[PDB]
Order: structure tokens, then C-alpha cells, then sequence
């Protein structure tokens, strides 16, 4: 059960703004929360926050707080992220986790495929 | 947090259902069946039905409150006991029970054991005072 | 882990299915009034006045009604009511005698007192004539009386007749102050159970229902008995929703439930009078004597164009279920006459309207809009003494004259119809649904639909790490 | 000093009526009811009269063995509690209550606060077995 | 050493039959009485007599409770007290009763003082209270 | 056994009151009787005599 997925890579100009969708499937949507991180080439993952699929409380990183906005969708099941602003250094990968359980998670379960942006 | 009604934290899970474990049981043998109900008025069809209510209710209660003697939980909430758990029942971790499951898939996951572990708890009482008739 | 120990949880929320006796509560304001009600007794403990409804947000239930066992019991309850209330009142053997019937004569002008022109009663009662005893049982005495001929069944050398009844069963004749007025019932549960509530304004019968609630008591629920049409119910609060067990078996009734009320409003504008006669000792029996004033037909008024907007919303639906066809209502093809004509009561007036305009339409593929202005549909009824409303299984009931005209005005919520089978010209892209149809217990599994009876189980056993202090 | 009967000591003050409890609690659900009784002879007038008393004689003794449960009491004529007392529902003192009210008068005057107070109560030893699980 | 049934152990000595309490214990209030008994369906002949049944098996339970919890034994098998063996009811030695004698044979021999000594056990009870009372 | 050959027959002797009754007694004709294997009985009044002597 449970199975998230991406949208397609994308080729965006600097200084325009990318929104990425992870699209949540096969599983109850609200129960879970959802985690983005971004993986640049030959680089480690970072993370960058945290949104609830429930409430729509969400949590951001200091640097990315005035940047990054986090939106949740219901009806359909869909995670979305939206950042502007894209520097020249924002190329990464980028992935959607679901929380390892419903209540202090301390782990990820399940990942998406991965959105490669250049930028 | 906030206070909840009856069954409200049902699909909560264990962790925050716990807390809300005065509210079901503040509720278990007092209702309006034992009102003064406004052709022998308790003869009539609604007269019955109202009676074994009441007789409902009390055993509904006495149910539970069987158990709780056998076990020595007599007066608690929440009561600690002296048998070990065994990893056949159920082998989940604590965070894979009171933080990602509810009290009904709970009790649904161990209901084949149930009836095991009743009499273990009473057996288990049962030598604690052995145990202290002979030690004292 | 070796640290995790068995630990006891009293008042944990889980519940399990369960069958229990429900009790009944009704509030206090519909009470003392001293009419004696047939249904809400005395015997029903005041409700509560400050209800609780919980609302359980991460719970999915399965709810099932056609399995419902709130339905079973209060049909069980509606007819011992029915029976106990009938068991002191009078029986009413010594009326099975031979009867010499007449056309009746009447004396007024009344020139029609009104636009409807249906029609008027001669031709539809006889006077008739009897012997029965006095309170001395060693004497007799000869009556008349007004009969419908709907209570009359002739049996042989002509312009002799009998009563309907006097071959099947004893018939007692209501007691003058039983009240039919149906008033809200609310169905408890003992203290230990609970009732689950589906929230879900789209939801039909079966399946999980996301938007559980807890409750204690039903709402108020009205035991209106009707045939055809669902009377006084309450509205749906989407839209109209189709509910059959199966929709491809033809042998389930399909009910529709309306979102949005039409009004019917029937009246009685004949003017009887009630006279009493003693047939033995201690024994009256309420007939009557003569029908002055005012002679037309009894009816029900419709405002054409509101049904003809919910007769268009209700294909809407049906033509979901059945994408490829066109739909069609028709009047019903046959059965008793509780079956055939829309039967419901009014102040004790048990009537019978024939609802054939209403049912007589088709609707072949909506091409274009057609529009008609305001009409006024006026359906005839006819009236009935000799009661038989639980198909043969209940006490007969004789109700007496009402005196003077009778009114009443009532909210349509939903019809109950019955879809006909085929092979081949069936499925000619054509359906027809006929109204009626099922049983009484239809007429309440349309308000029970929503409910489920659960038991509580408050005792939990999990692990933890505390551990009981010996001493 | 002098044993009482039933509901003798109900004049005197609670410093002299507190020890008479036990003449109370001891006939809350024994009496004469229970007995054989000396046209279904349980169908009778008083065949019914009897039944409903001896239901009515249980809910009374099972309503207040509920509260003495819920906070931790059972088993006990005189239950201390860890309730600091609220000097909203009665400011009075030592001398004021058990040397010169009675136990009619008294429960009079807190009758506005027995609601709260038995929420409170059961709320209380709630706490005490969450901060117990959590502590061994 | 084997496990018995219901009463298995009533021919055997007390050192023996002590260890089986809980088979008797655990067979007071649950039966097969409490089912859905598969023309009021509740006032036929068997309708009234299950009824009766019902309330019968509530008060023979509670009536052993009501004692239990008098002398501050609630939820325990084998329950010790602070009441003195008075050497009138009995003065037979350790052997001369546990490996001597049945439950039904030392009832029995008792039954003159079975009323006085629940009556002292309630005084005692009583007592305990009233001295932590005065105490913390 | 009860060889005879009864037919139930009704007729109504009041308002919803149906009487049921032999209308004929056609075919076999016979008195009913039991069947006793009189050695057994011989046997089982042979031993209870033993135990009243
Ligand atoms: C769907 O729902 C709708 C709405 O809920 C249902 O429609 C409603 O149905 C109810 C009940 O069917 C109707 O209420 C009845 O109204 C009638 C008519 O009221 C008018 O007349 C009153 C005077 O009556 C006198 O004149 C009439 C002719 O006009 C005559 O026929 C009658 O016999 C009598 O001689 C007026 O008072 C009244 O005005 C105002 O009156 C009240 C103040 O007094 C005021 O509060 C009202 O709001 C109103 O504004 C109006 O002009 C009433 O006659 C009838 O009253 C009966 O029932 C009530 C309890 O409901 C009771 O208190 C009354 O005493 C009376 O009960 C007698 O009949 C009972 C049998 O029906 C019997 O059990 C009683 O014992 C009593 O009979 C005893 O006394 C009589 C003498 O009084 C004696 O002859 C007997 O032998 C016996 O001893 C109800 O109030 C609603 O009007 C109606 N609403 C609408 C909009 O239509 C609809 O039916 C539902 N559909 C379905 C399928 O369920
Ligand atoms: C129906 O189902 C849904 C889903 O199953 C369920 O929703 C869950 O509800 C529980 C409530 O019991 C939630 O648990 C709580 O979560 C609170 C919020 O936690 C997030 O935010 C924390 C930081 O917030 C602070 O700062 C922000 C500003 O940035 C401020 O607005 C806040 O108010 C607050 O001050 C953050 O630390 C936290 O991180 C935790 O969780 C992640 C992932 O789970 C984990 O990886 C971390 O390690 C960490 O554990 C999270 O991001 C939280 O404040 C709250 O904590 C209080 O209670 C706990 C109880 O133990 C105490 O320990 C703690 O000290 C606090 O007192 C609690 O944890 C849960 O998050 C919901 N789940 C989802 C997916 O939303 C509903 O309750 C269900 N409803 C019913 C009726 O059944
Ligand atoms: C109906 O209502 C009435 C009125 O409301 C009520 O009557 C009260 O009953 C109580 C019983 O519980 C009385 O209280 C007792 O009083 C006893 C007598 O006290 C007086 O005498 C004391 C000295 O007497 C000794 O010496 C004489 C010889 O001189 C001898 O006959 C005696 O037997 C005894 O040996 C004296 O010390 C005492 O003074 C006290 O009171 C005054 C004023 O109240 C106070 O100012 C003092 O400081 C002192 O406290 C008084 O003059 C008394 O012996 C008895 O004491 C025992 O019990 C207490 C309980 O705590 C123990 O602490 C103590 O050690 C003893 O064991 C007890 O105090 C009360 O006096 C009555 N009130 C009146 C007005 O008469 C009825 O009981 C009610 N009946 C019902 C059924 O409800
Ligand atoms: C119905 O009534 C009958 C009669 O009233 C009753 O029968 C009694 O049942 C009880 C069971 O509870 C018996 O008591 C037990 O007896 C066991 C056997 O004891 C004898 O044998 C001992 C040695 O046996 C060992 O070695 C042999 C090989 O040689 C081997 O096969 C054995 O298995 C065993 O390993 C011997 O030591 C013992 O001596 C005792 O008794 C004598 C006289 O009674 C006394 O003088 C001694 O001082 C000593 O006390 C005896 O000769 C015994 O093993 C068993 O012991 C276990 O339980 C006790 C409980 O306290 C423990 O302390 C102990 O450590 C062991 O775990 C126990 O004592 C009793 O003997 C029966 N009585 C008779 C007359 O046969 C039925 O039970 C009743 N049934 C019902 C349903 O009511
Ligand atoms: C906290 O709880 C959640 C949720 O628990 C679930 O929901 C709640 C509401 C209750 O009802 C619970 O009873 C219920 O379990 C836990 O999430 C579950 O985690 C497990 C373990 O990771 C996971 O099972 C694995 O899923 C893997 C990925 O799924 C893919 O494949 C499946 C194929 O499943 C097929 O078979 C099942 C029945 O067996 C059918 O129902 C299903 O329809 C398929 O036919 C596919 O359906 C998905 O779409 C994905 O494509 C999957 O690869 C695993 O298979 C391997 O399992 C073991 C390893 O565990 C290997 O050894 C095997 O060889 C297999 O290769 C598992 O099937 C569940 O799907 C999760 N459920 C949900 C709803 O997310 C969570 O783990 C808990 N946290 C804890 C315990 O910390
Ligand atoms: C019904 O028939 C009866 C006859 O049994 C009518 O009663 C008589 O009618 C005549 C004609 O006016 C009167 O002269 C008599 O006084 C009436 N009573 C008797 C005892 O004969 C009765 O009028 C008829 N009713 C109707 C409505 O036609
Ligand atoms: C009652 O339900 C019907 C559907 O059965 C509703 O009709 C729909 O109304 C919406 C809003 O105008 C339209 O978009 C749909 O096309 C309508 N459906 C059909 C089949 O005509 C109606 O609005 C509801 N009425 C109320 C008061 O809720
Ligand atoms: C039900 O129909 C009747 C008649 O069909 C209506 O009674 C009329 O009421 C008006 C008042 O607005 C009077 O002017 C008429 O004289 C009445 N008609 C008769 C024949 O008396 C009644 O109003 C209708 N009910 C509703 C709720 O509309
Ligand atoms: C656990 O339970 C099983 C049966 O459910 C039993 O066979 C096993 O012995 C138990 N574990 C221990 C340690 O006794
Ligand atoms: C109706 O019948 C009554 C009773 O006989 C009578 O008093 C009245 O005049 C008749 N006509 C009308 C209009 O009420
Ligand atoms: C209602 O619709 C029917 C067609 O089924 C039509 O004949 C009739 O004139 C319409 N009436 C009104 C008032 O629109
Ligand atoms: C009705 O039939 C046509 C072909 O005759 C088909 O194209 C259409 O999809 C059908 N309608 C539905 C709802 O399937
Ligand atoms: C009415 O019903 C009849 C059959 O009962 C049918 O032939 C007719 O088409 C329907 N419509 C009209 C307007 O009569
Ligand atoms: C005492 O009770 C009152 C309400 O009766 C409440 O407002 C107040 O806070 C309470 N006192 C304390 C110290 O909690
Ligand atoms: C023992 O009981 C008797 C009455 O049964 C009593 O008289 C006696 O005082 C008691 N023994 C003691 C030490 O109190
Ligand atoms: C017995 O009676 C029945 C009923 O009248 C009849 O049909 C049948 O021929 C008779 N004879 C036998 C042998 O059954």
C-alpha cells in the first residue's frame, strides 16, 4: 500500500518560480505527514521542511522561511511545493517523503522518484 | 489539546487516546433509563422494554467490573500488572503501537489472545496473594 | 523488549456490533395534553433536553441498512402498540348481520361550494338497514346506517348485502378518544451501547461511511404509515438519492428521497354527522346517520409545476443507474387496494387517493425544453371504515366519523417505486417504474438508514513498561 | 457512647455522626425483597412491585459503587483524596463544620459543587495513574 | 498436581482446595442466561423465567461484593486482616483444620459465627479509616 | 398405528371461526391397536417380578 510520485524534471530560467507536485496514492492521505528534501549532484540530502497533510501546519527552514511555501491538497491527494527566487545554486534533486508513522515519526517510509531542476 | 466527548478520540491514536480514558468510562451504567418514565403502565409495550433496559444496563456494567476484581485492578484507571509480556500476542515495538495504531485495530490484533491472557491476569493475582498469605 | 509488561486500560473508545433492546423518549411539550396517543405513551421517559453529538474525525465505519435491526424492532413495536391500544374498545360482532342496502337521498343545494368538480358521494355509499339487539338481549331493534361501498360486499339476492370483514375476522371499532397523530419518537439505547451516525450527505445504503458521528438517542421519528408516497419524513441534505438493495434485481423496492418538500394538501369537504347506537350491554357503536351540507368527493390538491421539477430531478438520478434507456412512469399494474392507491390518514380518516397523474409520463431523451404554465393537479380519494393496514397480521379496526370537514396538509419526501423486468422489448431503451411497492418497514428504513447500534468495549491490555510493586 | 440504628445519628453533628457510618453502609442492598415471595405468581399485581424493587434496590447500591471507583475509594468507609480543598465551595472551618452542622446541612450547602467536585475527583486520580505508568 | 472444574476440589482438604479458588471465583455472574434467547417474546413463559434468572444471578454477585468491599477486600483472592482469631469459634490447631478438613465440613462448624465475626470485620475496617484520618 | 383413512373437512361456525372435522372415513377401515413382541415383555415382566420379590 502507499506509493508517491513526482512530476516530470524541469528546465527553468533563473529568477522564475517552480512549483513541484507529489502526487499521494493507495493510502490514507491525511494520516501521514509529508517531508521535502533536496539532494544536489555528488552532494548529500538536505532538508527543507515539513508539511501536514491534516491541519496544513507546515515547517520550514531559516533560509528558505521568506523563499519556500508549502500547500497541501485533499480531494486529490496531492502535495505541492512552490519556490521562487531560483538562485543559479538551487539545481538538485528533489524528493517528497512520507512520515514513518502518524505521531513523532523519527524516520521516512516512502520516497518519490525524484524531480532533477536546473537552474 | 482539548477536552473531547464521548468516543470522540476513537480514531486517535493509542498514545493520544489515553488521555481521554475518564470520558468512556464516566458513562457506562448512569442514562436516562432510569428516569421516572412520565393498562398497567409497566406492563405496556414500552413499560418491558424500558425494564430490561435497565436490567441491560447494570450487566453491561458488572461485565467489566468482574474482571477488574479477579485482577486486583479493583479502583483504578489505568492499573499495572505483574505478567510479563509474551512476544506471540503481539511483537510490535512502542513506537509501532501508541503512536501508529488506534485502540480498535488494537484490540482486533490481539483479540485471539484475549481470552488467553484473561486468565493469566486472574492467575496471576491469585499468587500474589498466595504469595503473601505464606510470607507474612 | 524483557521490560514490557501486561497493563489494564478501563474506558478505552472501541465498540463492537450488537443487537439491544431500545427504549423509547419523547419530549414533554407533545405530552400532557390528554388525547391518549396510540404511539408516544406515557410510557416513554422525557427526552433529553440538551443532546450530544460527537464527532469521531479519523473514523470509518461499515453501515448496512436492509440489515438493519432497528428496523425489525420498531415494526415489532409499532404493531404491539397497534394491538394493545384496540384490546380495551369494542368489538363489534353483532353488525355481521344481513344488510338491505338503498341508494341514499340527501336534501341541500351546496352548488359545489367550489372550483373542483369531482364528482359527489351518492353513488358512493348505500343506506342501509339492520336488526340489531338492544342492552335487553331478548330484543331487536331495526337501524340504518351510511356505508361505503368499499365496506359492503354483496353476497346474493340483490340489495342484500354484508360487511367485508365478517368472513376473515372480528373487527373492534376505535375508542372515541385514541388520538392517531403520529409524534416524534426518539429510539435510546442502555447505558453500555451507543448508536453511530453517518454524516455523509451522498450516501446510499451500504458501504464505509468517512463522517461517523456518536449519538445516545435517534432524532425524533414520526411513525407515519403510507403506501406510495413517503409522508412528513425528513429531506435529504445533498440531493435526491436512489436506494435499493439491488438495482438489477427488480424484485427490491427502489425508494427516492427527496431534497426538496412538495406539498399535498387533501381534504374531506363532505359533512357527516355521528350518531350512536347501542348494539348490547354496554356496547355503542358510532355510525353515520346523514351526510347534509356539502356532497363532493374527497381530494388532494398538487401544484403541477413543483411535482413536474421533482418528477425531473428523480430522472436525473435514475438515468445515472441506467445510462442507455429512457424512463417512464406508470400507474400501478394491480394488488390490493392499499397497493394500487396512495393510502394515509388524517384527523382518523383513513384515505385512498389514486395518483395517476402523477405517474404518467415518459421521458425519452430530454432534446428539448418544454414548459406549461401553473396547474393545479386534483387527485379523487375514497374514504374506508374497515381497516386492515398490517396485510392480514394485526387486530381490524373500525374508525368512526369524524364530524364536520377535515383538512390536512403534508410534505411529500419520497417515493417508493418498483421497476418491472424483461428480455427483450424491456430493453428497448425503455424503463418503467410503477410507484408502491415493499412493506412498512420500507416506510422506515428511509429515516432509519443513518443508525447503527454498537456495543462498548472499555477494557484495553497493551504493553508498557510499568511493572505492579510487590510488597 | 451508645450504638445507633439506621439514620439515628441524622440530628448530630459530623464529629458525633462520623462514627456511625458503618450503620449506613451496611443496608444499602440487603432486605427483606430478596425473599420467596410466599395466573403466573410473578405476573400478579405485586409479583411486579416486587421485581422493580429488587432492580431499584441494585442501580442505588451500583450508583454510588460507580463514583467510588472512578476515584480510587473502593473498598474503603473513609477515602482520603489528593483534592486540595477549593475555599469557593465552603470557606468554613474546623469548629464551623464537625462541631456544629449536620450532615443534611452540610451537603445543602456545597449542593452547587458536587458536580464539579466529583469531576475534579475523578480527574485526579486519573493523574495519578498516568504519572504512575509513567514512572516505573 | 492437576487443574480441576467447577467444585472439583469440594471433597478435597482446605491446604488443597485453596489453591482453586479461582475456578469457583471466575463462575458467578457470566452464563449462558445472557444470550439472545434465539406474543410478547419477553412475557412468554420462558420469557419471565430467564428475566428472573437474570436479576437472581446479579444479586447473588453483589451480595458476595457488598462484603468484600465492607471489610477493604475488594479485588483479592485471599484477603488478610487485622482481626484476631477469637478462641470460641474455633480452637482447632494449624493441622487439625488445613489438612483435617473440607470448606463445607468447617462452615459448618462455624455457621453460629459467621454473623459476628462479619460484623466485627466491618468494625474493623471502620476503624482503620478513622485512624489515618486523624493521622496524615 | 391407526389404519383408518380420515379427510379433514372445515366449515365455518362464525365470523373468522373455521371448525375443523371428519368429514369421512373412506378406504381402510380398522380399529387402532399396538404391537407388542410378547416374548420381550414376557422378559421384562419376568425381571421386574424378580426385584419386587
Ligand atoms: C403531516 O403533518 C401535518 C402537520 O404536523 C399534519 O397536519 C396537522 O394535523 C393535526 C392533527 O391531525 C392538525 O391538528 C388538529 O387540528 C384540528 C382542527 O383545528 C381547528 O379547529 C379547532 C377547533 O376544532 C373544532 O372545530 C373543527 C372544525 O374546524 C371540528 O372538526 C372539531 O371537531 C372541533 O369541533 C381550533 O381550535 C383550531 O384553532 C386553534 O386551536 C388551538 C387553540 O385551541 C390552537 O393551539 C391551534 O394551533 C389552532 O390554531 C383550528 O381552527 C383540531 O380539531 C385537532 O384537535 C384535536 O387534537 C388535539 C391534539 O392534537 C386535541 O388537543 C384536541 O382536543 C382534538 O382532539 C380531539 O380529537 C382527537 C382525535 O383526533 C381525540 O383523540 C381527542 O380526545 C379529541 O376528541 C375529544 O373531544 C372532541 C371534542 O373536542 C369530541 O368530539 C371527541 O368525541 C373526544 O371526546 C388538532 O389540533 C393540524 O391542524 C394539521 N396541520 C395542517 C397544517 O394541516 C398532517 O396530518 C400530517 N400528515 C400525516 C399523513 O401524518
Ligand atoms: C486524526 O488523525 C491525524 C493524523 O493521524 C491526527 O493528527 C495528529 O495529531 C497529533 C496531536 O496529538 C499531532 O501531534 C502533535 O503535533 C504537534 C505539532 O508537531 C509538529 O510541529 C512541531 C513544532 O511545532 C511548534 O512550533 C510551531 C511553529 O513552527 C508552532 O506553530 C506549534 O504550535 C509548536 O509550538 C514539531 O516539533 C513536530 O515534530 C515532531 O513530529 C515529527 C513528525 O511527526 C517528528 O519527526 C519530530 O521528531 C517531532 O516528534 C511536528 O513537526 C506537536 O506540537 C505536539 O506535541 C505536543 O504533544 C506531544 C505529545 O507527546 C508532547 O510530547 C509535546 O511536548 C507537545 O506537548 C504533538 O506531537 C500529530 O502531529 C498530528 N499528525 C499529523 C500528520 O498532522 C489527529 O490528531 C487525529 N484526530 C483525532 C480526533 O483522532
Ligand atoms: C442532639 O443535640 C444535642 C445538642 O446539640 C447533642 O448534645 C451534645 O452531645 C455531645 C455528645 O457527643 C456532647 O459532647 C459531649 O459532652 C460531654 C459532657 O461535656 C461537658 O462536661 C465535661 C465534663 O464532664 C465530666 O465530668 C462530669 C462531672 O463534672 C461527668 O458527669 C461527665 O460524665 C464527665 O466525666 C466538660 O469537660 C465539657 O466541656 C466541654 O464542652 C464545653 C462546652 O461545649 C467546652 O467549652 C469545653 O472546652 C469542653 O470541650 C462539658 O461541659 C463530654 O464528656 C464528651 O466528651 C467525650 O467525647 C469527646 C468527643 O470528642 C472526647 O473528646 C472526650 O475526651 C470525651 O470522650 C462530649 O464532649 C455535647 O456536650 C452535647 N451538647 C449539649 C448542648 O448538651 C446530642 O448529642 C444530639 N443527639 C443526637 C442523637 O443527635
Ligand atoms: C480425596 O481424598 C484423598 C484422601 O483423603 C486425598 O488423597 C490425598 O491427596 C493428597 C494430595 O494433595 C496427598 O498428599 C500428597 O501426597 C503425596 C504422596 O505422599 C506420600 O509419599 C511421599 C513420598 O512420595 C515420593 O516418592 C515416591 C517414591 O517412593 C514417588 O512415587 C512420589 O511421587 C513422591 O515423589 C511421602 O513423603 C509422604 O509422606 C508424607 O505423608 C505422611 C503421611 O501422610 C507423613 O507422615 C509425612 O510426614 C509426609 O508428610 C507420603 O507417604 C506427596 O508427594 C504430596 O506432596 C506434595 O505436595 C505437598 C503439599 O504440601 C508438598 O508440601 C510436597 O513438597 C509435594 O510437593 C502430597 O503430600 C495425600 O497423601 C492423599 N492422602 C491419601 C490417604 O492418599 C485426595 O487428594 C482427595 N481428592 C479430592 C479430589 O478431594
Ligand atoms: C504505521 O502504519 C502504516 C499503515 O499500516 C496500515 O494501515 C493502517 C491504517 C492499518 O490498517 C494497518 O493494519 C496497515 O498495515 C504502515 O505502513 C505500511 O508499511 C508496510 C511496510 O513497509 C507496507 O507494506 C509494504 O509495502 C511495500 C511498498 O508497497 C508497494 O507494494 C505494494 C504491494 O502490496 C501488494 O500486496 C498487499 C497485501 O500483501 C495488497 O494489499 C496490495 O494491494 C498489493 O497487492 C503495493 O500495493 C504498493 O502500491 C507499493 O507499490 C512493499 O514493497 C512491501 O512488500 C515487501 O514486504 C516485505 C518487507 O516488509 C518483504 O520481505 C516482501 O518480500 C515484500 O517484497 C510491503 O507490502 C504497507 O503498504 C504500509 N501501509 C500503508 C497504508 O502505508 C507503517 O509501516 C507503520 N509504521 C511502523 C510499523 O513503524
Ligand atoms: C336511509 O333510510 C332510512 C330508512 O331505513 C331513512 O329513515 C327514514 O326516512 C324517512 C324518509 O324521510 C323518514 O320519514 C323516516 O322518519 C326515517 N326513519 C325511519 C325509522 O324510517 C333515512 O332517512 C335514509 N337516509 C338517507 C340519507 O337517505
Ligand atoms: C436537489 O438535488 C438535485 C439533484 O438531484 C439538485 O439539482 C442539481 O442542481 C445543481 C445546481 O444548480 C445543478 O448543477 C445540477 O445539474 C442539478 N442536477 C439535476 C439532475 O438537475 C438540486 O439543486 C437540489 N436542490 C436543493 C435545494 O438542494
Ligand atoms: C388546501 O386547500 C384548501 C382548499 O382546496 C385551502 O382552503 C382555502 O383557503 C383560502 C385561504 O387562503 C380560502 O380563501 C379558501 O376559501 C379555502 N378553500 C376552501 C374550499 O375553503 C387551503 O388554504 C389549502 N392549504 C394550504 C396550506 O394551502
Ligand atoms: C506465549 O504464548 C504461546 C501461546 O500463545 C505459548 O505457547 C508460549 O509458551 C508463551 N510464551 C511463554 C514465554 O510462555
Ligand atoms: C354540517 O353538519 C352539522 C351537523 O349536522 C350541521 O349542524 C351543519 O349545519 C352542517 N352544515 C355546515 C355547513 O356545517
Ligand atoms: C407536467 O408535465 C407533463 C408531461 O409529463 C405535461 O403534460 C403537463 O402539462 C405539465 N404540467 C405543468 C403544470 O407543467
Ligand atoms: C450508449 O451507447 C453508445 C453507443 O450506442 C455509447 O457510445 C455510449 O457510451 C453509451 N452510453 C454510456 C453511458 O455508456
Ligand atoms: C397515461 O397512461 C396511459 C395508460 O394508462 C398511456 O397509454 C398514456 O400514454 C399515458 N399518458 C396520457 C397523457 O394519457
Ligand atoms: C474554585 O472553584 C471556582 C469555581 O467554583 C473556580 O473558579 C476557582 O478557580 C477554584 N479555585 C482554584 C484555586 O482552582
Ligand atoms: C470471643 O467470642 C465470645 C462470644 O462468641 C465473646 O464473649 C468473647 O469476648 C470473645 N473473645 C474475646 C477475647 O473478646
Ligand atoms: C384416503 O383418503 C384420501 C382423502 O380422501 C383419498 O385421497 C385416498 O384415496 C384414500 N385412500 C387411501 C388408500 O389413501
Amino acid at each position: 500500500q502507499s506509493y508517491l510520485v513526482q512530476s516530470g524534471p524541469e528546465v527553468k530560467k533563473p529568477g522564475t518560480a517552480v512549483k513541484v507536485s507529489c502526487q499521494a496514492s493507495r493510502y490514507p492521505f491525511t494520516f501521514f505527514g509529508i517531508s521535502w528534501v533536496r539532494q544536489a549532484p555528488g552532494k548529500g540530502p538536505q532538508w527543507m521542511g515539513w508539511i501536514s497533510p491534516y491541519n496544513g501546519h507546515a515547517i520550514y527552514l531559516d533560509e528558505l522561511k521568506d523563499r519556500l511555501t508549502l500547500t497541501t491538497d485533499t480531494d486529490t491527494t496531492t502535495a505541492y511545493m512552490e519556490l521562487r527566487n531560483l538562485r543559479s545554486a538551487d539545481t538538485a534533486v528533489y524528493f517528497c517523503a512520507r512520515d514513518h508513522t502518524r505521531q513523532d515519526s523519527r524516520g521516512y517510509d516512502f520516497w518519490g522518484q525524484g524531480t532533477l531542476v536546473t537552474v | 489539546a482539548m477536552i473531547f466527548g464521548f468516543l470522540g478520540a476513537a480514531g486517535s491514536t493509542m498514545g493520544a487516546a489515553s488521555n481521554t480514558l475518564t470520558v468512556q468510562a464516566r458513562q457506562l451504567l448512569s442514562g436516562i433509563v432510569q428516569q421516572q418514565s412520565n393498562h398497567l403502565l409497566q406492563l405496556t409495550v414500552w413499560g418491558i422494554k424500558q425494564l430490561q433496559a435497565r436490567v441491560l444496563a447494570v450487566e453491561r456494567y458488572l461485565e467489566v467490573q468482574k474482571f477488574l476484581g479477579l485482577w486486583g485492578c479493583s479502583g483504578k484507571i489505568i492499573c499495572c500488572t505483574a505478567v510479563p509480556w509474551n512476544s506471540t500476542w503481539s511483537n510490535k515495538s512502542f513506537e509501532q503501537i501508541w503512536n501508529n495504531m488506534t485502540w480498535i485495530e488494537w484490540e482486533r490484533e490481539i483479540s485471539n489472545y484475549t481470552s488467553q491472557i484473561y486468565d493469566i491476569l486472574t492467575e496471576s493475582q491469585f499468587q500474589q496473594d498466595i504469595n503473601e498469605v505464606d510470607l507474612l | 523488549a524483557e521490560n514490557l509488561w501486561v497493563t489494564v486500560y478501563y474506558g478505552v473508545p472501541v465498540w463492537k456490533d450488537a443487537d439491544t433492546t431500545l427504549f423509547c423518549a419523547s419530549d414533554a411539550k407533545a405530552h400532557e395534553t390528554e388525547a391518549h396517543n396510540i404511539w408516544a405513551t406515557h410510557a416513554c421517559v422525557p427526552t433529553d433536553p440538551n443532546p450530544q453529538e460527537i464527532y469521531m474525525e479519523n473514523v470509518t465505519e461499515n453501515f448496512n441498512m436492509w440489515k438493519n435491526n432497528m428496523v425489525e424492532q420498531m415494526q415489532e413495536d409499532i404493531i404491539s402498540l397497534w394491538d394493545q391500544s384496540l384490546k380495551p374498545c369494542v368489538k363489534l360482532t353483532p353488525l355481521c348481520v344481513t344488510l338491505s342496502c338503498t341508494n341514499v337521498t340527501l336534501t341541500n343545494v351546496n352548488y359545489t361550494n367550489n372550483f373542483p368538480n369531482i364528482g359527489n358521494i351518492t353513488d358512493e355509499v348505500r343506506n342501509c338497514s339492520f336488526n340489531v339487539t338492544t342492552e335487553i338481549r331478548d330484543k331487536k331493534q331495526k337501524v340504518y346506517a351510511l356505508f361505503y361501498k368499499l365496506d359492503i360486499v354483496q353476497m346474493e339476492n340483490k340489495n342484500s348485502y354484508r360487511l367485508i370483514n365478517c368472513n376473515t375476522s372480528v373487527c373492534k371499532q376505535a375508542c372515541p378518544k385514541i388520538s392517531f397523530d403520529p409524534i416524534p419518537i426518539h429510539y435510546c439505547t442502555p447505558a453500555g451501547y451507543a448508536i453511530l451516525k453517518c454524516n455523509e450527505k451522498n450516501f446510499n445504503g451500504t458501504g464505509p461511511c468517512k463522517n461517523v458521528s456518536s449519538v445516545q438517542c435517534t432524532h425524533g421519528i414520526k411513525p407515519v404509515v403510507s403506501t406510495q408516497l413517503l409522508l412528513n419524513g425528513s429531506l435529504a441534505e445533498g440531493e435526491i438519492i436512489i436506494r435499493s438493495e439491488n438495482l438489477t434485481n427488480n424484485a427490491k423496492t427502489i425508494i427516492v428521497h427527496l431534497n426538496k418538500s412538495v406539498e399535498i394538501n387533501c381534504t374531506r369537504p363532505s359533512n357527516n354527522t355521528r350518531t350512536s347506537v347501542t348494539i348490547g350491554p354496554g356496547q355503542v357503536f358510532y355510525r353515520t346517520g346523514d351526510i347534509i351540507g356539502d356532497i363532493r368527493k374527497a381530494y388532494c390538491e398538487i401544484n403541477g409545476t413543483k411535482w413536474n421539477e421533482t418528477l425531473k430531478q428523480v430522472v436525473g438520478k435514475l438515468k445515472e443507474h441506467f445510462p442507455n434507456k429512457t424512463i417512464s412512469f406508470q400507474p400501478p399494474s394491480g394488488g390490493d387496494l392499499e397497493i394500487t392507491m396512495h393510502h394515509f390518514n388524517c384527523r382518523g380518516e383513513f384515505f385512498y387517493c389514486n395518483t395517476t397523474q402523477l405517474f404518467n409520463s415518459t421521458w425519452i431523451n430530454s432534446t428539448t425544453i418544454k414548459e406549461y404554465n401553473d396547474t393545479i393537479i386534483y387527485l379523487p380519494c375514497k374514504i374506508k371504515q374497515i381497516i386492515n393496514m398490517w396485510q392480514g397480521v394485526g387486530q381490524c379496526m373500525y374508525a368512526p366519523p369524524i364530524r364536520g370537514k377535515i383538512n390536512c396538509v403534508s410534505n411529500i419526501t419520497g417515493i417508493l417505486l418498483t421497476r418491472d423486468g424483461g428480455d427483450a422489448n424491456a430493453t428497448n431503451d425503455t424503463e418503467t417504474f410503477r410507484p408502491g411497492g415493499g412493506n412498512i418497514k420500507d416506510n422506515w428504513r428511509s429515516e432509519l438508514y443513518k443508525y447503527k447500534v454498537v456495543q462498548i468495549e472499555p477494557l484495553g491490555i497493551a504493553p508498557t513498561k510499568c511493572k505492579r510493586r510487590v510488597v
